[PDB]
């Protein structure tokens, strides 16, 4: 992968990360 | 590149390629590897289930010879995370005649760790209160004398980090 790939993979993760754990806080 | 740049390159790659569960972690911008953004997830079924929780890592020029810095941006609470987010736990201490009231010999920095497994302790960290530095005086207090009230404080913590 490049530096930009990554970076945008970072970013992606965190997203996801924030999204599922709400998702999961509010199913609970 | 020096040892740091290289230990941490490689550090990075095993984590992009076989991310751990609820842990994200890395450089905000791979022109400085010294600089790094982590997000850790509360584990499920301990009273910071869910909370999402960042944190900046600052890497020595020295690495691995001696540890990060790591401080929460968001607000904690917590025996072992001072007031202004700092997270003090003996993994994070270097090796030195200072005990800074940790334990007895209790386990300080080594080579041997690495960001994964800072990461994973914080995680453990939370999910087990253990006050091993005392970090957050009222915390450490309420941890021992208002258990039940703790958890409750400990959920409002979840809640903000969602922005709930």
């Amino acid at each position: 992968w490049s530096a930009d790939e990554r970076q945008r993979m970072l970013v992606q993760r965190k997203d996801e990360l924030l999204q599922q754990a709400r998702k999961r806080f509010l199913n609970k | 590149a020096g040892t740091a740049l290289k230990r941490l390159m490689a550090e990075y790659k095993q984590l992009t390629l076989n991310p751990p569960e609820g842990i994200v972690a890395g450089p905000m911008n791979e022109e400085n590897f010294f600089e790094w953004e982590a997000l850790i997830m509360g584990p499920e079924d301990t009273c910071f289930e869910f909370g999402v929780f960042p944190a900046i890592l600052s890497f020595p020029l020295d690495y691995p010879l001696s540890p990060p810095k790591m401080r929460f941006t968001c607000e904690m609470f917590h025996p072992n995370i001072y007031p202004d987010g700092r997270v003090c736990i003996s993994i994070l201490h270097a090796p030195g005649d200072d005990p800074m009231g940790y334990e007895s010999s209790a386990e300080r920095w080594s080579p041997v760790q690495s960001v994964e497994k800072i990461l994973l302790s914080v995680v453990s960290m939370l999910a087990e209160p253990n006050d091993e530095s005392g970090a957050n005086v009222d915390a450490s207090k309420m941890w021992r004398d208002d258990r039940e009230q703790f958890y409750k404080i400990a959920k409002q913590i979840v809640q903000k980090s969602l922005g709930l």
